[PDB]
């Protein structure tokens, strides 16, 4: 009942998406990946190129400050930098929040950490 | 006269390929301007860039 149909758009930096489904605030759009396939590659460039319409959609919402949040489940030796360097990419790690839960780190903190 | 006929044989492919010429050498020329203009296009975006990054960091940072 507290929520209501959202319709300003954003950037993703990939077109396909921004054209065919239309990713809004408040909307879960899962980015189906296979075992053999990358994951990680595809993650970083919604990311770095994730960034609200300044008036395109007829408004912006960069009036207030755009920040993301963070939180892997588990991850390898190349999954831990990998994203931490794409973070000063972005420039977000001033603003940010990271949960980062290792294989190393307990495996009964893989439910609780979401 | 006969020698008349033979200067215009000549007074014509003599015109014909250094018009010709004097349009490959305006040409290449257009385009080596035309190339250098565009080699600093590029040039201008990329330090652009690099001034708008770097200061968002040095925000970051502080």
């Amino acid at each position: 009942v507290a929520r209501r149909k959202p319709e300003q758009f954003i950037q993703t930096g990939i077109s396909t998406i921004d054209v065919m489904n239309t990713l809004v605030r408040g909307q879960k759009l899962p980015i189906f990946s296979g075992s053999g396939l990358p994951a990680n590659e595809i993650a970083a460039q919604i990311a770095r190129q994730a960034t609200v319409r300044p008036d395109l959609s007829g408004e912006g919402e960069k009036e207030e400050p755009f920040a993301v949040v963070f939180a892997a489940m588990g991850i390898t030796q190349r999954e831990l930098s990998y994203f931490i360097q794409e973070f000063e990419r972005t420039g977000a790690l001033s603003r940010s929040v990271l949960f980062l839960n290792k294989a190393d780190d307990p495996t009964i903190e893989r439910i609780l950490t979401p | 006269k006969l020698e008349a006929i033979l200067s215009q044989e000549v007074e014509a492919e003599i015109q014909a390929l250094l018009q010709e010429a004097e349009a490959k050498a305006e040409a290449v020329k257009r385009e080596a301007e035309e190339k250098a203009k565009a080699l600093l296009q590029a040039r201008e975006r990329a330090l652009e860039a690099q001034y708008r990054a770097a200061l968002r960091r040095a925000e970051s940072a502080g």
